[PDB]
């Protein structure tokens, strides 16, 4: 991606973002209602 | 004292505690009001009868004070706002009084079968003459909320 | 009328509603109500309590797969307008239970529905003589208790 | 008060509800009939049926008794249940009445009520007792205005 | 029962292999019980398919079953519509369980567009109404829908999309979690007093209560209640 | 400056009237009705192929 177009697609950036270790996912409640999917790594708070 | 006695209905509404009505008494003496009883009364009970349930209320006066033309321009904007040809004393940068009475009438107790609101626009001069720059007419059935009052 | 599948408190109120309108006047409408689901009749009873003051027609109540203690009961019979209550003991145990709540109320009608170890669903390890049996003597001599057989 | 006979006057301070259209209604008798210093009941005729009247004497606050209520029967089924009150606006007793008619088919709700005009009935009660007309303006709409009339003080 | 509580069924072809895991399934230990189930998977999951209330929600575009995992998103949408909505009646089960079938069509559309400004194709659940006629138009919007399988993610989603408060309780079981006793036997009865709605229909794979007694004292089909009383 | 003000004040009454009237709707419609019926604008995600 870099090699080629000179920056991310959000493809990109989410898997960088999860190897670098900036988010991880979730499957279960936060904070009391449920939820499945990216969570910021530092904060338990989701991300989109 | 020779009392005459005129009175009418102002609001029927059924509150849960039972129904209502709302009577407003006008003593006159020499022809003059001389004072206004007004009073509630409660058919206490369980009623659905919202077809002649209804309200007068005297909505109460409101201060508009226009500064922006986007501000004007909303107010003109408005269907129910209604410019008067007395004359084009711009209504930029003086303030208004909507002074308005309305009429509602409930099917559920929680929605307007149908409300209209009525009411004149005044302004005062820098000579304290008071004039109806406007006037304010607005209608609509299956309400839930004034948009007028509330507007303003 | 099953109280067992009504979860929204509105379609049951409202199906209750249904019942006493195409129903033989002055009729009374009971409702079943499961008591390993403290969760369902927690707006379940004060809903039947409070539907019965506005006139509606439940003097019936019955608590099944459950036997309150004397006190739970007590409250049942003097909060909700109910004219009769019922449980459904399915113990040797279950019935004295009952029994008491009756002793309890010496002046208040209480039926008694026994199951056996053979009804639909639900369903004690037990043999729906032998209980009876040994039981129908204690029963009978509290005077409230209307002693119905069921199952099988 | 009931009786041991099987009949109007027995349902009648028998069953707790009277029902009303589909509601239920607790027993007013229960209230009306509720044990009070100095009253007094008379039933007319008590085991010949159709033709008993049973009767309310209280101590009005100025008087030895006064008729409270009574309960005789008329049209076959309709039972009239009715109070007096003595200080009216025409300084005479007017009575108000409430009818019933009940269906023995029904031993559980032997008695019910007859509503229909039950409103305009008691409305027309209180017209007189207020102001000694007794016709009432029913159909006059709300936005109209109501007249009081002349007064001196 | 799933309180654990004891009940008497017509022992129909589903209230056996309910029985069934019952004692070789729900007897075991919360932990101990997915490990079980992945060893008897394939055939808890053809006896689900063939003779239970609920069945497998694995099918594929071909006809058989596969996983969940492997469905896909065109796959789910469509085999949420055919397992939630009865064809020849033209209604859905529940209203909530359309809401369900349109919110993960609304995901599928999300996972597909990459862009802000995009309207839904599905903007209002009212569409689902005639859902197989219309759904297969949104479905057509996003074409790669329907080349690829489920983003695990989605699938986690899926998942909790149909355990959620006040939706009726799914009417298949969406895999073999840690939750399969609820999948399988929460809201079972309702599909006994109609099974129009029930997968082929037959009461064969249904929950009816009955005594075990009273079952002779019952001889002819639709007798009117005045008259049996 | 004459210019720069008529564009701006005739851009600000346009806006300022949408939010109003839009505001008004639930007012009279009331929350309900005006939320369901929204534009719904997906929120694109990420797929990994
Ligand atoms: N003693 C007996 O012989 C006997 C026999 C049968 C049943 N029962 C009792 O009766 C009760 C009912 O049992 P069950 O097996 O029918 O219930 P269940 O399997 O425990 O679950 C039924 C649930 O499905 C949900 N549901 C269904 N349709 C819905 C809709 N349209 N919208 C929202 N939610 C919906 C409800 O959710 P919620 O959780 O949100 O309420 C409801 O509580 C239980 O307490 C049971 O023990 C007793
Ligand atoms: C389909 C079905 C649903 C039932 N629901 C209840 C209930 O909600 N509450 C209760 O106390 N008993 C319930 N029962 C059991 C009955 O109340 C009664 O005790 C028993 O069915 C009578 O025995 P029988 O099946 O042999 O006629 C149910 C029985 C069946 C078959």
């Amino acid at each position: 991606e870099m090699e080629a177009y000179g920056k991310f697609s959000l493809e990109g950036c989410v898997e960088m973002a999860w190897m670098m270790g900036l988010i991880k996912n979730h499957n279960g409640p936060l904070k009391g209602k449920p939820y499945s999917g990216w969570v910021d790594a530092k904060t338990g708070e989701p991300v989109d | 004292d020779v009392l005459d006695t005129t009175a009418q209905i102002n609001a029927v509404i059924n509150q849960d505690s039972g129904k209502m009505v709302e009577v407003c008494g006008t003593l006159k003496r020499d022809g003059k009001p001389v004072m206004y009883v007004t009073s509630q009364f409660l058919y206490r009970g369980v009623y659905t009868d919202y077809e002649n349930t209804f309200q007068r209320k005297d909505e109460v006066p409101m201060q508009l004070h226009i500064a922006t033309p986007q501000d004007l321009a909303v107010l003109r904007s408005k269907e129910w706002f209604k410019l008067d040809d007395q004359h084009d004393i711009e209504l930029l940068g003086q303030t208004l009084v909507f002074r308005l009475q309305s009429l509602v009438r409930f099917k559920n107790k929680n929605v307007y079968s149908s409300v209209q609101t009525i009411g004149q626009v005044l302004l005062e001069l820098p000579t304290k003459e008071i004039i109806q720059v406007a006037s304010v007419d607005y209608e609509a059935g299956e309400s839930h909320g004034n948009p007028v009052i509330d507007y303003l | 009328l099953a109280g067992g599948g009504y979860y929204n408190a509105q379609k049951m109120s409202d199906a209750i509603s249904k019942i006493e309108k195409a129903i033989p006047p002055g009729r009374g409408i009971t409702v079943n109500l499961i008591y390993v689901n403290p969760r369902a009749m927690g707006w379940q009873i004060p809903l039947l309590g409070r539907l019965r003051a506005d006139g509606v027609p439940i003097e019936g109540l019955t608590i099944g797969a459950g036997v309150p203690s004397i006190e739970v009961a007590n409250e049942y019979i003097q909060t909700l307008g109910i004219r009769h209550i019922s449980f459904k003991p399915g113990s040797v145990d279950a019935i004295q239970q009952v029994i008491n709540i009756a002793k309890a109320n010496p002046t208040f009608p209480i039926i008694l529905q026994w199951t056996g170890g053979r009804g639909g669903g639900h369903h004690s390890f037990e043999d729906f003589h032998q209980p009876i049996l040994l039981m129908y003597s204690r029963i009978r001599k509290c005077s409230n208790i209307v002693l119905v057989a069921g199952s099988g | 008060i009931a009786g041991n006979s099987y009949s109007w006057r027995h349902a009648m301070f028998t069953t707790e509800v009277f029902v009303q259209g589909h509601r239920f209604q607790t027993n007013p008798l229960k209230r009306l009939f509720a044990p009070t210093r100095g009253m007094y009941v008379e039933i007319t005729n008590p085991d010949d049926p159709a033709k008993t009247v049973i009767s309310v004497r209280e101590p009005s606050q100025s008087a030895k008794l006064v008729k409270t209520v009574e309960i005789k029967l008329v049209g076959d089924n309709e039972i009239a249940l009715t109070l007096f009150e003595g200080r009216t606006a025409e300084g005479g007793v007017v009575p108000l009445t409430f009818r019933f008619t009940y269906h023995p088919e029904a031993g559980y709700a032997p008695i019910r009520e007859v509503m229909e005009g039950r409103n305009d009935r008691i409305k027309e009660f209180y017209y007189r007792v207020w102001f000694a007309e007794k016709e009432v303006p029913f159909d006059t709409p709300l936005t109209a205005v109501f007249d009081g009339g002349r007064e001196i003080v | 029962s799933e309180m654990g509580e004891p009940i008497h069924k017509l022992a129909t072809r589903g209230v056996l292999f309910w029985k069934e895991l019952d004692d070789k399934i729900f007897s075991l230990d919360r932990s101990k019980r997915v490990a079980e189930l992945k060893k008897r998977r394939d055939y808890i999951i053809k006896k689900l398919n063939d003779d239970f209330q609920k069945v497998w929600f694995g099918r594929n575009s071909a006809g058989e079953p596969v996983d969940l995992e492997d469905m896909t998103y065109a796959e789910v949408v469509h085999r949420m519509v055919e397992l939630m909505y009865v064809k020849h009646e033209k209604r859905w089960i529940d209203p909530s369980l359309k809401k369900l079938t349109g919110d993960f069509i609304r995901r599928v559309e999300e996972r597909f567009t990459s862009v802000e400004g995009q309207p839904s194709l599905l903007q209002n659940y009212s569409d689902l109404d005639e859902p197989y006629p219309a759904v297969d138009r949104i479905l057509a919007a996003y074409p790669e829908a329907s080349t690829q399988l489920i983003n695990a993610q989605d699938v986690q989603h899926f998942l909790l999309l149909c355990q959620r408060r006040g939706q009726k309780p799914v009417p298949f079981v969406p895999a073999l979690d840690e939750n399969f006793e609820y999948w399988f036997k929460k809201d079972s009865l309702w599909q006994s007093e109609d099974i129009e709605a029930v997968y082929g229909q037959d009461v064969g794979r249904t929950c009816i209560l009955q005594g075990p007694v009273a079952a002779k004292y019952s001889k002819v089909i639709d007798e009117p209640i005045k008259d049996i009383l | 400056t004459k210019l720069r003000k008529e564009i701006m004040e005739t851009s600000a009454i346009r806006q300022a009237v949408i939010k109003e009237t839009a505001i008004e709707n639930k007012v009279v419609n009331g929350e309900d009705h005006e939320a369901l019926y929204r534009r719904v604008i997906t929120e694109p995600r990420a797929n990994l192929k």
